[PDB]
Parts: structure tokens; C-alpha cells; sequence
């Protein structure tokens, strides 16, 4: 009896302006952005998501979970897209930005509620962040040497190993900073070539002992067994190794080469020919003076009797992506063929032994001096199996920030924790009432939309909210009986659960936030809320 | 049944918007008309504010809280209703996600608006400006603001002079620091009283001083007019005296009869005989008279007056000096007629009157409307009181508050000067009055049909810098000073209502669980 | 924002609702404006069936929930109280004015600003209301143009048969109760008698007054000419005493002593009564002697008229014997004892139509009767219905061409060149305002409803009929004389409607603009229906 009209493309689920659609859009992604807002901190929460493959997976970053999730909302995929941005160019921001482009969809429902228009609320923000942008550069204090001693990484990696497993931070910034300085070339006066990269620090973990027994190591760390009789080399420097492609077994010809079973006579000198072969094979690669034999591929129960009397350690690497860092260390080449161990493609390594981590015995490849490696490794070692994985996670991160300490302003620095954010508000604000127009309202809601910062941060501490917020408004604003303000600028969001009262200037503890992230999230903030603010209308089918 | 926790502190709010959102539209001279569906299939398409509020039924008790505080500013002053319950509607509504989402107790709310209503009361005294009390030209445009857009529109420059005659009569300075000062202490209540006067012209309306009586001379020959009349009031009617109780007379006597009837006539006698101790020209009783007591009187050379309201012997009392006496035989000489002009009884409207109007005043007055039916005084009547009641708001506070949205935006602006020195969990609901300061001019700018948006930015920019002289015309629609075109209306009518609108949001605010039942 | 049993409509839906509800009352009465227009028949309940086009007694008749209609109703019910006519006409314009507003609600418009570009519009329709009427003479030699105003009343309520018929009725009802003077004129005073037995075709106008019991005696004369009247309020029947009682004779003597009881207050009067024909009106010829007799008349009277041929009525109405003083002149005689010549009146032929069910008497053809009487003849009774209705909105239309001067041409002659006007006015002046125009282009559209309706009704095309007006307008502004242009609704093309005789009345049009402005923008005005009061 009821007609139906509305609909003239056909049978969907369609979304009009008229049905509040920019309210339904902004809600669906504030069904996400509260799982984002107990992340970032300190004192943030950690989510299980279980994996399609039966594994139960926690982590606090949340570009990891994003991933994990299902999300059929392509309004959420615009934020999703936006962090990686975050987790690919950069190497910190991922969980402020899900907090930043959620609140601007927040506050502009105001402006929607007066009746603005969407394109002068993105015109109002784009006149917002580029004053913001210009404070950025004069918010700036210190700025790093980038001298990169040991004592001078410990205050970059120190905050961005935080937020992350708290109390740690100051164990894990050791060993962060000793492969980072490994890694490091040994340079002066040449800036135009990057050196430092990301997947150069591969890290490692095994169950058992504390995080207080790990220790950091020049080279890279495998926990594969010998597989031999020959457990580990001696103490002397520049030993051959040899990198194979092609699995160890008899000789082939390289033209057919077919083997083919047909009367019992051949089956005979199908034995006995891999008893002669390898034997004459392996032992061409002895009297060259090849030491250690690395195959990418499997190792035949025959290759393994003969290398025993050579004294030839053998190590296999099943994973070909570490071979190619692994050509970067020793200098050995792989070679696709077997039998012929060219030295013009072998390399030298100083040290390589069988150390016990962990409990249990594994095969550790490094060096001291010689031969210089860009290739450096972590070991961990701990109980939980959990726990493990977001140490090695916050070691990624930590590493990436790394190459943010590049050219493009990686030494400059502003104060976290809720210090810059409350700061910025009263000088947006004073570009508000310095702007005439329409502007004044998107820009007042600009300030305000970055109230949910520090506001987060005391929420996640079990902190009053009533109580935080008055507190940083009364310490950033003051009255200086002068021309230049003075005092205390540093007043963040402390990490209380100890001490006496109120907040406290955040060099204390040397925690900062670095410009390369926090200038590169707001301009990443400010394109996400755009594309959404913009979209008025979306047109899907039922999944 | 009941509702406890968080949820009633939403209905209550739910319910003020509620009742807030039929008068959104009927704010202003501009206010268009609202649509009264009736049970009955009765329709009130009146424009009315507080008219259609009396005819709303509601449901949720916190709605009709709305309705009785509404009732007592309705008595107060007879308009600015609905822009209280507009301001304190929109101050329930900026402070609904602080009170809740933002998880900040009542109380801490409720004090900010104490002191949001005390720097208010500042602003209000810093935007208004001196007026003088005693320009009779000042009065005529101040008062047409209760005027205009009625019939008496033709008369407003007799309606002025009406409204000021009487009251001059009954302001008294006495302004002093040993007794402490009422302002101008304006009675309009009691001594202002009007009696309608059918027949004549407007034009012809005057302010007389005294009381008027419409009985006339009780007796077919007698003195119409005395020249000065002395007035003698009394409560006991002249008659035979009985008991308030059963009376049984037993006489068996056969002449004793006959004396109970002289008795009976001299008993009439000698209530007269009291009343002419002083020798009066004029005799007035509240209740009837006897025809018996008419012919005593008449003898004696003094009109009976019968028929006269409780209400009216006390300001007789006052116009004239005769003491009002219970028992006639109680009556004290202190009773005089002096300060009384005339007694002409002349007729007016084909009915015989009573004028005791003087040429002094007896700190009263008694306002004679005339005019061309009874239709146009009892429309003369209702204006003149609402005339006066402006009257008596400009009169009480010297000072006057630009009107059309200038007032409530200008205090929004200072309101949001003083949040910045604040520094206090209050300065977030305290930023919320601001917005709801600027509801107001965004109210008159929906029913204007301008650009909310383009002009609430305008409008704002113009009070910073612009002396807060810059209101919005409500005819025209484009922002212009008030100084030029002559806005303006007294200030306590800005002061109560900023007061009740605090006092009415607080009243919600305190109330966080209902229940029912006897 | 919502209680238990709450209905509330906010935003723009109250105006959708408010507009499409009067689409609706607006083409029940489109269909019936005009000649042209539809007959249509209400029966609420009663069985009564009854067909007239007036707009006020349609909304009477029928109960409707609708709230737009109410204040419609209220609107046709102040028409009727001041102009009397015309409430068809102002309900299609109060419902074309509301959908070409609401067209432009969804534009954007403020209803306030549509408000006030109809009281801009208002004024300016006043000042082309003085330039485009027509000043009428006070001569009494109008009644020529008065057929022509005559029928065009008539012509709206009727088959257009009937008008023939009426309009010499009309007119010289009119005329016959107005004396030529300043004065004034009341429309009481002519007096509508209603008949159920004669066809409608049949219907006569009675210059003087009409009585229902008349004297029954089969010896009476059926025609009498130039006859006296008498009123007569001594009772001529048979009395009997407050308490029941006869008088029972059983002899012939007994018979003269018990009756004589009872004729003797009658012979009294009856005996005096005669007396004066012998003195007046005896031997005179070509005059007569007539007595009303509020009471009733015994038979022994009836004889006695008989022999003197006297016209003799009983039962008299109270009401019109105090007409037949104004209209005769003779006084009422409470005592024959005291009567004399001098309070007889005069009176023309007095002739009684004698049918089965009721009996007539006129006292017509008098030298100063001072009263007027229409006679409603009709078959059914909606054909009386209808019939009543014409003449009483015929009566109240002439009415107010004699009181107002001003008389304004029909048949969309006013409609056209002010909607035209007003279209230009504003272009060439440039005086009211730069957005309010848009409102005010919105009353100019709304005028022209009336002459496409008039079109609608009769089939013809009204984009067809208004284009030619037009043509014939343009041809008007070139030249510097003055022609008025009307549509004409038999022939298809346009006409001038001053050779044509339809003609309105300045008092009707003028309320009829300002009226459903008001009425209109109310409507406009309300935001939100309110549900409450219990």
C-alpha cells in the first residue's frame, strides 16, 4: 500500500544530504575514533584483535590494527589511507592522527549545526593551517646537532619509544641507540647523501631470561642450528664464506641433465654418482679456502657427511629477503650455479660462533672492525610471547624516526605532551579576532578541536578532566611584566600515578615531540578531514 | 513514573527546549503567527507570545515550571515574556554537552551562572544610557512602544498624558540614605484605579483627582449640586436596628405596640441626628438608605448618598478627610469634606454621575476614560495600564538599553572578554552564556529572513569597535545604529530578564530526579 | 522535543500542508465561480437537497477538519457581514495567491518579505482602484444600466433562463422601495413569500403586501377594484366562556336567548360595521370596503359580508398588519365604537387566488405602499432554495450600487489590467524594493486565476483567451484614449464589458483585495501547527 520514491538508479543503499548524511559519516568513523583515542600515551590501552589465521594479536600502534580490521566503511578508509601515510613517510603520528581528522569531523558538526557550509568550513581550516604552520616554525626551541653519539640518540628515541610498554623506555633507549650508532657511517661535512635506513636493524626475539639480559650485536643474528658436525669457527679474522643459490646435491649439467630410473644398473650409479660427485664437488670448494657454505635452499643428507671432514660450517637461510642484507655484511655473492666458489665472489667475515640465548643454542654471525657492515641486530629476550611483539614493534618505529632526523628539519624540537597543543589554541585564537570575515567561526573551532590532545592524555591516566584542562590553560596563559614572555612554556600532561600535584615542565624527563612529525600530521590531519568534510554524497551495495 | 539518574536531567532540558521551541518564532515586532489545534476543533491563530502559553498543555512537570514562571513575569510587566524563556532556553542548550558529555557537575554550572549573571547585570549598567525623567517629550516616544501597532495609535499623544498625570500624582522621591530610597516609588496598584466612562470623545479623556461615583442623588427633591460638600462616611446603613441574631418581641401591652413604632421611626431619627452633629452638606453610605432616613436628611439640608463599594470609601477617605465610622452613633466630628472642587453631578452618557474631583492631590487620582463606545474604553483601559506600566519601567531605573538585538549581543561580546581572565573549570559553561547571549540577535535576524551567519559576524564586529551602538533594524533588515533611528526601552526590563532567565535555568538545573505519586 | 499524544508539524512541512489543503477548498469552489461555473448539490444529513454557488453557504453546509478552511470560513462569513457577495471569488483568490507564494517558498523567500510585498502591492492596487473606476450618476434614469447590473447577478446564480425572468422583478424592487433623494435604502422592507406549486418560470414581482388566511365563503367576490382597507381588532366570532361551556336550546325560544349571548358583543360591532358602508361607499361605484380582522369570523358573518359583496379575512398575521399601515395608511381600530371614515385607507384592485392548499390576497396597486413583495414560484424545493438565494444576493448586490457611486466592468476587466498594471508599475518605477519584488510578482500572477477560471469552467482555453486580451491591451497603451478590454465567456473572444452591461460593485472589489490579502498571508505566516489543550 506504501509506494516508495526517492530511488530512481536502482535497488542500493543510498545516503542523501537531506538524511544528515555528513552526521552518519562523522558517526561511523566515531565508532573507530574512541578505540584510537586510549591509544596514544603513555598511559594508553592496549586491543586484542584476532588474526583470520587463529591468532590472538595485541598492540597499542594502531596503523597495525587498522589493518586487521575489516571496515566496510569507505568514509574510514580515507583515515586509513591517511595513517598509512603516517606509518610509510614518517615513523611516528600514526595514533595522532586518527585523534586529530576524528575531532575535526567533531567540531565541525557546530558549524553544520549554524548552517555552513562545507566549503567555507575547509576554507576555514586551510586559512587555519597555514597560521598554524607558521607558528610551527617559531614554536621550535632547541634543535638536535645531529651528532649522532650515543648520548645524543638517547634524547630522540627516548619519546618515541614511549607510549608504548611504559617504564621500559629507558632499557629499550640502550639498546635502540647502540645498533643505530652501528649503522651510522662515519662521515663529517657531506649532507647530501642519506645514510641510515630501516630495514638495515633487524631485531630478534627469543622466549625466555628478561629484557635486562638483552644486549646488542654487530652483524646479523641467526637461530638456526648448525646442522653439522662443526658447530662453530675459530677467533680468526677474515673467514671465506660462500653463498649458494642452488641447493647442495650432486652436480647437474646445465643442458637437460634428466635423471631417469629404468633397470636396476643404473640405480647403482645413481648411488654411488652422489657419493663421487659431491665428494669431488665439495671438496673443490675446500681448497679454495672456503670456510663456511651458506645455502638459501635445502642441504642433502650426502653434502652434510662430506663437509664434516673439510671442517666446513654449513648454514642455511630458508628466507632469501636476508640474503640480500646478508650480501651488504660478509661482501659474498650468490651464485646461482654449485661447484664453482669464484673468490672474486666471496666475502670475509671476521667472527662467527654459537652463543646460547635464551636457553637454547644458535648460530651468531658478526664481526669487530674489519669489513665494515651497515647491517646491525637486536636480541631480545623475555617470558611473555606478547610482549615481545610490541618491543619489536616499538623498535620499528623507533628506527624509523631515525630517518626522520634527515635534512628536511630532523634536529628541530618542540615540547609533547600536551605542551605545544594547549599553547597553539591561544595563538589561533588570536588570529581569529585578527581576521575579519566568515573565518572567525572555523577558526575558533580550529583551536578547539585540538582540546581533545590533552584531553586523551588525562582521560587514558585516570586523571579528572575537570581538573587538567583548567590547569594548562592558567600555566600557558600569563602576565609578564615585559615585552617577551617568560617562564614556563614546557607545562605538559604529566604522567602522574606518583609524585604530588598538578602538571609539571616536561624537560624534566627529556621528552619531546620531533617537528618532522608533528608539522607532517597536521598537514596530513587537516587532507583527511577535507576529503570527508567534502564527500556530501556515496552511493554502495549491500557486502 | 519515575525518572532518576542522568535521564532527568535530559527531559528537563528536552522539556524547556520543548516549550521554547514554539515561541522561537513569536520573539520581536516581527513575530508571525502561530496555529492552535483545539481538542474541540477550536483554532487561536493569535500572534501572541504569552497569549498561546496559557493554552499549551503539557505533560512533563519541568514544562510547566516554564509556564508558571512565565504566569509571574506575565504579571510583572506585560511583554519580554517569551525572551526569557528563549534566553534561558538556549542557556540549557549551550550547557547540555558541558553538563553531561564533558562531565561537569551541576553545582560548578549553576555558580557560573551566578556570576555570569552578576557580571551581566554589569554590562547592562555600562551599556545604558541617562534619560531624563521629567522631559514630557522624552515619555511620548518611550511609552508608544506599548502603543504602537493598536488602535489607540491615532491618540497616543493623548495616551501619553494620561499615563504621565497619574504617574507624577503618586511618585514619591524621598530619596534619602536613613530610611533607604524606593527610586521614584510608583504605585500603579491601588491609587491609579480607572472607572470607565461611557459616552464622549477620546480627545475628551482626562486625569481627574478624587473618586468618581456613578449613583446619583437617591431623593426626587433635593440639592443636585453643593457647592463644597462635606463628606461623611459610615459603614451601618441607615434603618431600623435589629440583631444579628433571632429577635422575639412579646408585647401584652396593648398601647406599648404603638411606641415600638415610634421607636422604630425615631430610631432612624437619631442616626440622623448624629450625622448633622457636624452639620454635613453631604451624606454617603455604603449600603442602601431607607426612604425614612431620606426624609429626615432632607430637612437638615444635605445629600444621601447610597450604594458605595468597600473599595471606594477608603481613597474617599483620602480625597476628602472624613473618617470612616462603624456604629453611627460612634461617629467622631474629625470627618471633613475640605479639598473638594466640586459635587456637579452633571450627566454624562444619559446617566447621572458623581464627581468629587478636587484641584489638589491627595497623594490618588481617578482616571476618567471617554469615549465613542464601550468597546474602544475597555481597549482604552487595558492600553492605559500596560501605558503606564512602561511608564512606571522608566521611571524606576533612569536609564535606557539600546533595543533590536544590540543589548544581548553586546554583554555576549563582554561576556566573552571576561572568560579569558577567568582561569577556572567554570570558564567552558561560562563561554556557553555568551553563545546564548547571541541567540537572541540570531532569533530577530530567523524571523527577519536575513543570512544568520553573514549578519551574527557582522553584528559582532560592529559592537567591538563601533561603541556598541550597532543593533539590527527589525522593518528594514540591514544592521544600522540605534542612536539614529531612536531604539530603546528602560533597563529593568534587560535586568529581570536576565534575572528570571538565570533563576529559571538554575531551577532545572537543581532538579535531578522526578518521581511521582501522593 | 516530544510528549505522549503530540502531532506537530515544524519547518516548511505546516506551509506544504497549510497550501495543499487549500488546493484543495480552492478547486471546490473554482468549478463554481461565474455563470459558467458548476451547480453543485449538498446534503448534510438532512435529505434536503439544495444547489447554490454561493461560497459562504458551501462552508456552512459542510463540516470540514481541515484548518485552512476554517480561517477561509471566517473570511467568507466578515464578506457577507460587509459586501454581502463575492465570497466565490475571494476563496480563488486567497488559494492561487497561496501556491504561487509557495512556489517560491521553496526558492528561498521569507514569508515575511511575501507579506509585505502584498501590502506594497495592496496599496498600489488602491491607487489603480481610483484611476480605473467609474463614477455613476445619482440620476434615477439608470434603471437601463441598472438591467445590466441586474444580470450580472443574476446570471452567476442561475440556469441563465431564469435571469429574463428576474430581472424585471429585481430591478423594479429595487427602485419601487428606494424614493428618488440622498436617503438611503433597506432592504427589510421588501418582504419574499415562497410557493411551492407554480413552476419557477411562472414567478411575478407584488408591488404591495400578501396575507395568508383569507375569509372562506363560497359567495365572496374573486375581484375587487380600488377597495377600502380597514383594520378591524374586534373579534367577529363566537366566544365561549374560559371555563368549558355550551349553550344547549331545546325550544326556538330558548334558541334566540342562548344565542344572543354570544352575537350580542358580536352584533355590537357587526351591525356598526355595516352602517359605514351605508354612509361611505354606498352609492359610490368603483369603490370597495375590506376588513383585515386579525381574529377569526362566525358564520353568521359571513352571510352578512355576502349580501354587500364585503371582502372578509380572518387570521390575520400581527407582523403584516403593521406593514398594511404603512402600505393602506388606516389605523388600527381597537373599537368600532370609535371608528370613523377618516381611519379608512385606500387601496387598487384587490383580487384573491384561490387554490386548494392556500389562499392569496394583494393589496397591490397602491398610491404610497412603501413596501415591496417578491414571490418565489418554484416546482422543488432546491429550484425555491436555489431561487432565494439569487434574489437575496440580487437585492444586496444592486444594494450597493445605489449607496456607492463607484461601480467598477466585469468579466476579468478589473482582474486583467490590474494584474498587467502591476506587473509594470514596479518595472518602470523602481520604488519598492530590489528583492521584495519577487513577492509582489507573486500577487500579480495570482490575479489572473479569476479570468482562467471563468475559461476553465466553459471549456475554452484560457492561454488562448489571455493572449488576445493582451493584444487588445497593447493596442489600448498605444493609443491615448481610454478602452476597457473584458473577456466573453459565450462567444470565446474579448469584449468591452461597459456595451456589454457586466459590471461589479466597487465596495465588493475593493474588500475582496484587502481581504484575501489578509486571509492569505496568515497562512503564510503560521510556522508550526500546535496540538495541545488537552
Amino acid at each position: 500500500q506504501n509506494p516508495n520514491a526517492g530511488l530512481f538508479k536502482q535497488g542500493y543503499n543510498s545516503y542523501s544530504n537531506a538524511d544528515g548524511q555528513i552526521i552518519k559519516s562523522i558517526a561511523a568513523i566515531r565508532e573507530l575514533h574512541q578505540m584510537c583515542l586510549t591509544s596514544m600515551g603513555p598511559c594508553g590501552r592496549n586491543k586484542i584483535i584476532v588474526n583470520h589465521l587463529g591468532k590472538i594479536i595485541i598492540t597499542n600502534d594502531a596503523a597495525t590494527m587498522l589493518r586487521e580490521l575489516d571496515i566496510v566503511h569507505p568514509a574510514v578508509k580515507v583515515l586509513v589511507m591517511a595513517t598509512e601515510q603516517q606509518k610509510i613517510d614518517m615513523g611516528d603520528g600514526t595514533n595522532l592522527v586518527m585523534i586529530l581528522a576524528g575531532e575535526l569531523l567533531n567540531v565541525s558538526e557546530k558549524l553544520i549545526s549554524m548552517g555552513l557550509s562545507a566549503v567555507e568550513i575547509i576554507q576555514g581550516y586551510n586559512m587555519a593551517r597555514k597560521f598554524t604552520l607558521k607558528e610551527l616554525d617559531e614554536m621550535v626551541v632547541g634543535e638536535i646537532t645531529d651528532k649522532n653519539d650515543k648520548n645524543e640518540l638517547l634524547k630522540m628515541i627516548k619519546p618515541v619509544i614511549s607510549s608504548k610498554k611504559y617504564g621500559s623506555e629507558d632499557i629499550l633507549s640502550e639498546l635502540v641507540s647502540e645498533a643505530v650508532s652501528h649503522v651510522l657511517p662515519v662521515a663529517q661535512q657531506a649532507g647530501e647523501i642519506p645514510y641510515f635506513n630501516v630495514d638495515s636493524i633487524r631485531v630478534v626475539k627469543i622466549m625466555g631470561g628478561s629484557l635486562s639480559n638483552s644486549t646488542v650485536i654487530k652483524g646479523m643474528v641467526f637461530n638456526r642450528e648448525p646442522e653439522g658436525h662443526v658447530k662453530s669457527l675459530s677467533e680468526d679474522k677474515k673467514h671465506k664464506v660462500a653463498v649458494f643459490t642452488c641447493p647442495l646435491d650432486i652436480a647437474n649439467t646445465e643442458t637437460k641433465g634428466t635423471v631417469l630410473l629404468h633397470n636396476a644398473q643404473e640405480m647403482l650409479d645413481f648411488s654411488k654418482g652422489e657419493e663421487k660427485q659431491i665428494d669431488a664437488m665439495m671438496k673443490e670448494i675446500a681448497d679454495m679456502g672456503v670456510e663456511c657454505i651458506v645455502a638459501g635452499a635445502g642441504v642433502g643428507e650426502l653434502a652434510l657427511h662430506y663437509l664434516n671432514r673439510y671442517g666446513i660450517l654449513v648454514l642455511k637461510v630458508p628466507s632469501k629477503f636476508e640474503l640480500r642484507r646478508l650480501c651488504r655484511v660478509c661482501g659474498a655473492t650468490p651464485l646461482p650455479r654449485l661447484g664453482a666458489p669464484t673468490p672474486e665472489e666471496l666475502g670475509l667475515v671476521e667472527t662467527v660462533k654459537t652463543m646460547e640465548i635464551g636457553g637454547d643454542r644458535v648460530t651468531v654471525f658478526k664481526q669487530e672492525q674489519g669489513e665494515i657492515s651497515r647491517t646491525s641486530t637486536i636480541i631480545l629476550r623475555g617470558a611473555t610471547q606478547n610482549n615481545l611483539d610490541d618491543i619489536e614493534r616499538a623498535i620499528d618505529d623507533g628506527v624509523a624516526a631515525v630517518k626522520g632526523l634527515m635534512k628536511p628539519s630532523g634536529g628541530k624540537l618542540l615540547p609533547g605532551a600536551g605542551a605545544t597543543e594547549i599553547e597553539l589554541i591561544s595563538r589561533i585564537t588570536k588570529y581569529g579576532e585578527r581576521t575579519p570575515g566568515l573565518l572567525q567561526l572555523a577558526i575558533k573551532q580550529f583551536a578547539v578541536a585540538f582540546e581533545v590532545v590533552p584531553r586523551t592524555l588525562a582521560e587514558t591516566a585516570g586523571l579528572d578532566v575537570n581538573e587538567v584542562l583548567p590547569n594548562l590553560y592558567a600555566a600557558h596563559n600569563v602576565t609578564e611584566p615585559g615585552a617577551v614572555k617568560t617562564d614556563h612554556l614546557y607545562k605538559g600532561v604529566d604522567i602522574d600515578g606518583e609524585s604530588d600535584e598538578g602538571v609539571k615542565d616536561i624537560r624534566e624527563e627529556n621528552i619531546y615531540d620531533m617537528l618532522a612529525t608533528k608539522k607532517f600530521a597536521i598537514n596530513v590531519a587537516t587532507e583527511a578531514a577535507t576529503t570527508v568534510l567534502s564527500i556530501d554524497q556515496i552511493i554502495m551495495a549491500k557486502k | 513514573e519515575r525518572t532518576t539518574g542522568r535521564q532527568a536531567q535530559i527531559s528537563n532540558i528536552t522539556a524547556a527546549k520543548a516549550v521554547a521551541d514554539v515561541i522561537r518564532t513569536c520573539l520581536g515586532p516581527k513575530a508571525m503567527l502561530k496555529m492552535l489545534l483545539d481538542p474541540m476543533g477550536g483554532l487561536v491563530l493569535t500572534n501572541d507570545g504569552h497569549a498561546i502559553l496559557r493554552e499549551i498543555d503539557v505533560a512533563h512537570p519541568a514544562a510547566k515550571s516554564m509556564l508558571e514562571l512565565s504566569r509571574t513575569q506575565d504579571e510583572e510587566v506585560g511583554d519580554g515574556t517569551t525572551t526569557v524563556i528563549i534566553l534561558a532556553g538556549e542557556i540549557l542548550a549551550q550547557c547540555a554537552p558541558y553538563l553531561i558529555e564533558k562531565n561537569i557537575h551541576p553545582v560548578i554550572i549553576i555558580q557560573a551562572l551566578k556570576k555570569a549573571l552578576t557580571d551581566a547585570l554589569e554590562v547592562i549598567k555600562q551599556v545604558s544610557k541617562p534619560v531624563d525623567v521629567e522631559n514630557d517629550a522624552a515619555m511620548k516616544k518611550l511609552i508608544q512602544a506599548s502603543i504602537g501597532t493598536k488602535y489607540v495609535i491615532h491618540w497616543s499623544e493623548k495616551m501619553c498624558e494620561l499615563a504621565l498625570d497619574a504617574v507624577k500624582t503618586v511618585r514619591k522621591d524621598l530619596g534619602q540614605t536613613v530610611e533607604g530610597e524606593p527610586n521614584f516609588e510608583i504605585d500603579i496598584k491601588r491609587y491609579v484605579r480607572v472607572e470607565k466612562i461611557p459616552g464622549g470623545d477620546v480627545l475628551d479623556s482626562r486625569v481627574l483627582k478624587g473618586v468618581l461615583l456613578n449613583k446619583d442623588v437617591v431623593h426626587p427633591k433635593m440639592s443636585r449640586h453643593i457647592e463644597n460638600p462635606r463628606v461623611v462616611l459610615l459603614d451601618c446603613p441607615l434603618e431600623y436596628k435589629k440583631g444579628e441574631s433571632q429577635t422575639n418581641i412579646e408585647i401584652e401591652k396593648e398601647e406599648d405596640w404603638n411606641r415600638i413604632l415610634q421607636i422604630e421611626e425615631e430610631q432612624v431619627q437619631l442616626m440622623c441626628e448624629q450625622i448633622l452633629a457636624v452639620r454635613p452638606t453631604l451624606v454617603i453610605t455604603e449600603k442602601g438608605v431607607s426612604d425614612l432616613a431620606q426624609h429626615y436628611l432632607l430637612k437638615g439640608g444635605c445629600s444621601v448618598l447610597r450604594r458605595v463599594k468597600k473599595s471606594d470609601n477608603n481613597r474617599i477617605a483620602r480625597v476628602t478627610g472624613a473618617t470612616i465610622v462603624n456604629r453611627v452613633e460612634d461617629l467622631k466630628e474629625s470627618d471633613v469634606g475640605t479639598n473638594c472642587g466640586l459635587f456637579k453631578v452633571e450627566m454624562i452618557g444619559d446617566e447621572y454621575f458623581s464627581f468629587l474631583d478636587n484641584c489638589k492631590e491627595p497623594k490618588a487620582c481617578t482616571i476618567m476614560l471617554r469615549g465613542g463606545s464601550k468597546d474602544i474604553l475597555n481597549e482604552i483601559d487595558r492600553n492605559l495600564q500596560d501605558a503606564m506600566a512602561v511608564a512606571r519601567n522608566v521611571m524606576l531605573s533612569p536609564s535606557l538599553s539600546p533595543g533590536g538585538g544590540a543589548t544581548e549581543m553586546a554583554v555576549s561580546v563582554k561576556l566573552a572578554e571576561k572568560a579569558k581572565q577567568l582561569e577556572g573549570i567554570q570558564q567552558w559553561p561560562y563561554q556557553a552564556v555568551a553563545d546564548a547571549m547571541e541567540c537572541i540577535p540570531r532569533t530577530l535576524i530567523q524571523n527577519a529572513g536575513g543570512d544568520p551567519i553573514r549578519l551574527l559576524s557582522q553584528l559582532r564586529a560592529k559592537h567591538a569597535q563601533g561603541n556598541f551602538t550597532t543593533g539590527i533594524d527589525g522593518d528594514k533588515g540591514k544592521i544600522v545604529d540605534m542612536v539614529s533611528y531612536g531604539i530603546w526601552e528602560p533597563e529593568v526590563i534587560k535586568q529581570q530578564s536576565v534575572k528570571t532567565a538565570i533563576e529559571s535555568a538554575c531551577l532545572l538545573l537543581r532538579v535531578d530526579d522526578i518521581v511521582s505519586g501522593v | 522535543l516530544l510528549n505522549p499524544k503530540a502531532e506537530s508539524l515544524r519547518r516548511d512541512a505546516a506551509l506544504k500542508v497549510n497550501v495543499t489543503s487549500a488546493e484543495g477548498l480552492q478547486s471546490v469552489l473554482e468549478t463554481n465561480l461565474g455563470p459558467k461555473g458548476t451547480l453543485k448539490m449538498l446534503v448534510d444529513g438532512a435529505g434536503n437537497i439544495k444547489l447554490t454557488k454561493d461560497g459562504k453557504v458551501l462552508l456552512t453546509e459542510m463540516q470540514i477538519q481541515s484548518p485552512t478552511a476554517v480561517l477561509i470560513a471566517r473570511a467568507a462569513a466578515a464578506q457577507d457581514e460587509i459586501t454581502g457577495d463575492g465570497t466565490t471569488t475571494v476563496v480563488c483568490l486567497v488559494g492561487e495567491l497561496l501556491r504561487q507564494a509557495h512556489r517560491f517558498i521553496q526558492e528561498g523567500v521569507h514569508p515575511r518579505i511575501i507579506t509585505d510585498g502584498f501590502e506594497i502591492a495592496r496599496k498600489e492596487s488602491m491607487k489603480f482602484l481610483d484611476e480605473f473606476k467609474i463614477s455613476k450618476t445619482n440620476l434615477s434614469n439608470d434603471r437601463e444600466f441598472l438591467l445590466q447590473v441586474a444580470r450580472s447577478s443574476l446570471l452567476t446564480k442561475v440556469d441563465a433562463d431564469l435571469t429574463e425572468v428576474l430581472t424585471p422583478i429585481v430591478t423594479d424592487a429595487v427602485l419601487s422601495v428606494y424614493d428618488a433623494q440622498a436617503d438611503n435604502l433597506d432592504l427589510h422592507m421588501v418582504e419574499i413569500m415562497q410557493m411551492q406549486h407554480l413552476s419557477p418560470k411562472d414567478t411575478t414581482f407584488i408591488k404591495g403586501l400578501v396575507l395568508d388566511h383569507g375569509g372562506r365563503h363560497p359567495d365572496m367576490p374573486t375581484r375587487v377594484k380600488n377597495a377600502y382597507v380597514l383594520i378591524l381588532n374586534v373579534s367577529l366570532e363566537y366566544e365561549k366562556t374560559e371555563v368549558n361551556s355550551g349553550f344547549f336550546y331545546s325550544s326556538a325560544d330558548q334558541r334566540d336567548k342562548l344565542a344572543a349571548s354570544e352575537r350580542k358583543f358580536v352584533d355590537a360591532k357587526l351591525k356598526k360595521i355595516i352602517d359605514l358602508k351605508n354612509e361611505v361607499c354606498g352609492m359610490d361605484p368603483d369603490k370597495g370596503f375590506v376588513i383585515i380582522n386579525q381574529k377569526g369570523i362566525d358564520p353568521m358573518s359571513l352571510d352578512v359580508f355576502a349580501k354587500h359583496n364585503i371582502l372578509a379575512l380572518r387570521r390575520a398575521k400581527r407582523r403584516n398588519m403593521e406593514r398594511l399601515q404603512l402600505v393602506t395608511g388606516g389605523e388600527a381600530q381597537n373599537s368600532v365604537e370609535d371608528l370613523s371614515p377618516q381611519i379608512l385607507g385606500f387601496s387598487g384592485l384587490v383580487y384573491q387566488e384561490t387554490i386548494g392548499e392556500e389562499k392569496f390576497t394583494y393589496v397591490t396597486e397602491n398610491t404610497d405602499p412603501k413596501s415591496c413583495t417578491i414571490l418565489i414560484k418554484g416546482s422543488t424545493h432546491y429550484a425555491l432554495a436555489q431561487t432565494k438565494d439569487a434574489v437575496r444576493d440580487g437585492l444586496r448586490a444592486v444594494a450597493n450600487v445605489l449607496k456607492d457611486k463607484n461601480i467598477i466592468p466585469g468579466a476579468g476587466a478589473f482582474y486583467i489590467a490590474l494584474s498587467r498594471y502591476l506587473r509594470s508599475a514596479n518595472m518602470n518605477k523602481l520604488g519598492a524594493k530590489g528583492k521584495t519584488k519577487t513577492g509582489i510578482e507573486a500577487f500579480a500572477e495570482a490575479l489572473l486565476v479569476i479570468p482562467k477560471t471563468l475559461v476553465k469552467n466553459s471549456g475554452f482555453d484560457p492561454l488562448d483567451v489571455l493572449a488576445m486580451v493582451e493584444d487588445e491591451l497593447d493596442d489600448a497603451q498605444d493609443s491615448d484614449e481610454t478602452r476597457y478590454v473584458g473577456v466573453d465567456l459565450n462567444i470565446g473572444d474579448s469584449c468591452d464589458p461597459t456595451i456589454e452591461g457586466i459590471w461589479d460593485s466597487y465596495r465588493v472589489l475593493r474588500n475582496a483585495i484587502t481581504g484575501a490579502t489578509g486571509i492569505a498571508s496568515n497562512l503564510l505566516l503560521c510556522d508550526e501547527l500546535l496540538r495541545a489543550g488537552r
